[PDB]
RNA sequence: CAUCUAUAAUUUUGAAUAAAAAUUGUGCCGUUGCUAUGGC
């Protein structure tokens, strides 16, 4: 009858895209890798959009971000999996939930911009 | 640590001359631009030949140097 | 100090295209990305060396 | 006396065994079997086992060693050398004994020996890396300490039986002895990035393609104890890849998804792509389930001079042939898709429809990765393992343009880490011996879900006829 | 020191607890118990 | 790597303690027995 919690949830080709930017994003340092280093983002304003795992146990640890996402008007993603988040994140170990910030002289701004567009669409 | 390292490249045989006449590639790390009579008898020593028969000659370094 | 791809390019007005734009990185020789450090820090080394030598 | 001469007693004596076994075959056939035993050289493959196995009785076996986290094994074997009938092998005393050399992330090099078939793998040495070898100046110009101070991700062990490399996330490759496990030499990449991942000898020959995550490809000669060649290419990290005869390697690269082919005489890297699309095969199978995007690339094996196969994360094992671009095969999810999460831990609830409703069915599942792939050489057979507990033999058909599941094998437990085919006996009848490293996590990260009954292993499997 | 890294782990704890506690609709002491024994095994550890 | 010394099995006195000639599965814990293994 309702929604499940994790939704929205991405399909396999924006999730293509979407771990893309988060791996380059990675290399050129504009990740933030983790639930608190995700929530300071969105309380200092620096954030772009947000990751978030759909399968972590439980759900609710990180379910608190998209209470934060709606107040400050940032879009949000779930992907299937914090193993292959963690993975294309760069990190020796599953994370669960990642913030791409804000940058101006970035060299990935119209993927971030693309990927972000479709997210916007998605919601 | 240092090699140097030849590559011929379109060996075209010609028997009118009784010879064969091909393009040499060397590569030489930390290394700058390998004298000819030591190419003369590597070579040599590659394809069976003679020092005194082998011959090489139109030399040109890439920039920045190393082939 | 930069090369794109192996070549060490030393223009700052090259207009890189995609597959140079992921490509770029420290030229090979340089003593940021490779081999021995520049002469001022051997210099160094080597009055330091000097310096405890006497 | 002369080498004349002696070329031609050896050469009559070899002669001469092949017309007994000819004889022994018959209680034409010795052209056929000289044009085999050179026609390994050139092209296509020639070993046609591909029905003769019987995988349903191979004889299984596993081990546990005492360290965590198996990484890597190479194995040596030596083979008659056709041209001049000596041996492949260096000593007397070796007479054709086949050795295992496995790295594992506790900074451990092993060699076991594992010429008897029926035994186990016996462990005749051992070398151990600490923090007493951590380089003292941060330079990077030298980093030649004559240990490994960090997680030893490779090894490869040389075919003329005398070294064995090793390399790690230490951006070294320490070249040791294979006899007494000393280091007779350690090259650095000197890179800040260029951590080692991969290693492959050469066929036969002495060169060493040792694949390096600064997105190169280092190339090395070992008698010589130089470096040749770095080729560039790739975009995303080069992972794996593997080397035949020729001078041609075989590269695959993770996110950006290539396959690159190197020719390295002609100086030309051949790219390989792929690109399935979901709707695509959503409506070729509305036309008449679970399709999954291709999320990255890991593994790589060449199974002849002109075709290899590749394993993804996402479950795709394709097959690919230098003509066409396109892969010319592709096996789908094949080590099936993982297990679900239980509701209890998705939830964190009590109302057991609403952590059911949580776990959301369809739109949570993912595949098996594709762990550990080998093709053995010039053959029509590949073995592909992850951490599903159990290898797949596969067997391509002879028009080489599809290949099918021959068997399973269900002594694995745990991430197999890498599988290796040792061949013994005559050439009639020729046993295989199966060896894989196991390990209970990932080569590079940690990443997985803690899989239940899982131990640090090598898991043996003889197969005969 | 150890008392101040120990109560820094407790905070992460109980955060994650409060998460749970507050966005699930019926909250559940099993996982209570579950973060509970896993600050008492890092105890155990120091 | 070859050679040699000793350990491991044989030639001979020999019941042999004994004196003599030469050669070529685990880091810890737990289960199962006429080797298989569960947890960290």
């Amino acid at each position: 009858a309702p929604n499940p919690k994790a939704f929205p949830l991405a399909d396999a080709a924006l999730t293509q895209q979407i771990l893309d930017v988060v791996q380059q994003a990675a290399n050129l340092r504009q990740l933030k890798k983790g639930a608190n280093e995700a929530t300071k983002t969105l309380n200092r304003g620096i954030s772009e959009f947000i990751i978030m795992a759909a399968d972590c146990e439980p759900i609710e640890i990180l379910l608190h971000l998209p209470l934060l996402c709606e107040d400050k008007n940032v879009p949000y993603v779930f992907v299937p999996s914090r193993v292959a988040l963690g993975r294309a994140c760069g990190v020796s170990r599953p994370v669960i939930a990642a913030s791409i910030t804000t940058n101006d002289a970035s060299a990935i701004k119209t993927q971030i911009y693309a990927v972000k567009d479709k997210i916007e669409t998605l919601l | 640590s240092d090699a140097v390292t030849i590559r011929t490249r379109k060996v075209i045989s010609n028997p009118l001359l009784a010879r064969k006449q091909f393009v040499v590639d060397v590569l030489h790390p930390n290394r700058a631009n390998v004298s000819k009579d030591e190419l003369r008898e590597k070579l040599a020593e590659v394809y069976k030949a003679e020092k005194d028969a082998v011959s090489v000659f139109g030399f040109r370094t890439q920039f920045g140097g190393g082939k | 100090h930069i090369a794109v791809g192996k070549q060490i390019v030393n223009i700052p007005s090259f207009m890189v295209r995609l597959d140079s734009e992921k490509h770029i990185d420290f030229a090979p020789t340089s003593p940021f990305g490779g081999a021995r450090p520049g002469r001022v820090a051997r210099r160094n080394a080597a009055r330091k060396a000097e310096a405890s030598g006497e | 006396e002369n080498p004349a001469d002696k070329r031609r007693r050896l050469a009559k004596q070899y002669l001469e065994n092949l017309k007994s076994e000819a004889n022994d075959i018959l209680t034409d056939i010795i052209a056929s079997r000289l044009k085999e035993d050179v026609a390994e050289q050139q092209g296509r493959v020639f070993r046609y086992f591909g029905d003769k196995l019987l995988i349903s009785e191979a004889k299984q076996s596993f081990t546990r060693v005492g360290e965590n986290n198996l990484t890597c094994i190479s194995c040596f074997q030596p083979v008659l050398n056709k041209y001049t009938f000596e041996e492949s092998s260096n000593g007397d005393k070796n007479k054709g004994r086949l050795f295992a050399y496995t790295v594992s992330k506790d900074l451990q090099l092993t060699k076991y020996d594992i010429t008897d078939f029926s035994k186990r793998p016996k462990k005749l040495k051992y070398a151990k890396g600490g923090a007493k070898y951590i380089p003292t100046s941060k330079h990077e110009y030298e980093n030649t300490t004559e240990g490994h101070y960090d997680e030893i991700l490779t090894v490869a062990a040389s075919p003329d039986g005398k070294y064995v490399v090793t390399g790690g996330r230490d951006r070294k490759l320490i070249v040791w002895s294979t006899e007494s496990l000393s280091p007779v030499k350690v090259i650095p990449t000197k890179d800040r990035r260029g951590e080692v991942l991969s290693l492959a000898f050469r066929k036969n020959s002495d060169q060493l393609y040792a694949s390096c995550a600064d997105f190169k490809i280092r190339t090395y000669s070992i008698n010589q104890f130089s470096q040749l060649e770095i080729l560039y290419g790739h975009h995303d990290i080069v992972e794996d890849i593997s080397a035949l005869a020729m001078e041609r390697c075989v590269t695959v690269g993770a996110r950006d998804r290539t396959a690159m082919l190197w020719k390295i005489p002609d100086e030309t890297r051949l790219t390989f792509r792929g690109g399935d699309e979901p709707q695509k095969l959503l409506r070729r199978w509305m036309k008449e389930p679970l399709f999954f995007c291709e999320g990255s690339i890991d593994v790589v094996s060449m199974v002849d001079d002109f075709h290899f196969i590749t394993g993804s994360d996402n479950g795709n094992i394709c097959l690919w042939s230098l003509a066409k671009k396109k892969p010319i095969f592709t096996e789908r999810i094949a080590h099936g898709i993982l297990p679900e999460p239980s509701f209890n831990d998705i939830s964190g609830e009590t109302d057991e429809e609403l952590r059911k409703r949580q776990l959301q069915g369809k739109k949570l599942l993912q595949p098996f990765w594709i762990t550990s792939l080998y093709a053995i050489p010039y053959s029509n057979v590949f073995i592909s393992g992850s951490w599903s507990g159990s290898l797949k033999v596969w067997k391509i058909s002879d028009n080489l343009r599809s290949f099918e599941l021959l068997g399973e094998l269900s002594g694995a437990k745990g991430v197999v880490t890498k599988i290796q085919v040792v061949e013994s006996g005559k050439h009639g009848k020729e046993k295989f011996r199966i060896l894989a490293s196991i390990a209970k996590e990932h080569r590079l990260g940690r990443w997985i879900a803690n899989v239940s009954g899982a131990r640090n292993g090598i898991y043996s499997a003889v197969i005969d006829q | 020191k150890n008392k101040g890294r120990i109560s820094r782990y407790l905070a992460n704890k109980c955060s994650m607890a409060s998460r749970i506690d507050n966005y699930s609709e019926e909250p559940s002491n099993v996982f209570g118990s579950v973060l509970k024994k896993q600050v008492e095994q890092r105890l155990e550890f120091y």
